[PDB]
């Protein structure tokens, strides 16, 4: 009767929408992309940013 | 011979309840960590006697 049960994210009931797509994530790049909606911020924190998200 | 019930040698002191996991040697020892659980003492036993479980 196996020996671990291995749950998945949905399982965990009282996880959030943002919690369960962060558990679900595999690299820093996917959490950022979750955590960070400004889309300048992004910009900044990746390290990547146009002259529109310079002005910004 | 599926038996609802094991007779194992104790690797610590189990009291009548205790959970049981696997311990050195191939010993029964007291476990406070599910999972590692897979049954538990109906009897009390010293170190080194045999002591009756019932498997879940």
């Amino acid at each position: 009767r196996s020996k671990e049960i291995s749950i998945e994210v949905e399982d965990i009931k009282d996880a959030g929408d943002t919690g369960k797509r962060l558990l679900k994530i595999n690299t820093p790049s996917g959490a950022r992309n979750i955590i960070i909606e400004n889309e300048d911020a992004k910009a900044l924190i990746n390290g990547e940013t146009t002259n529109t998200n310079k002005k910004n | 011979y599926p038996l609802a019930a094991w007779q194992v040698i104790a690797g610590s002191d189990i009291k009548v309840g205790d959970n049981l996991t696997t311990g050195k040697d191939g010993t029964a020892v007291p476990t406070d960590d599910p999972s590692t659980v897979f049954g538990y003492a109906v009897e009390e036993a010293q170190e080194g006697q045999l002591v009756t479980l019932v498997i879940s």
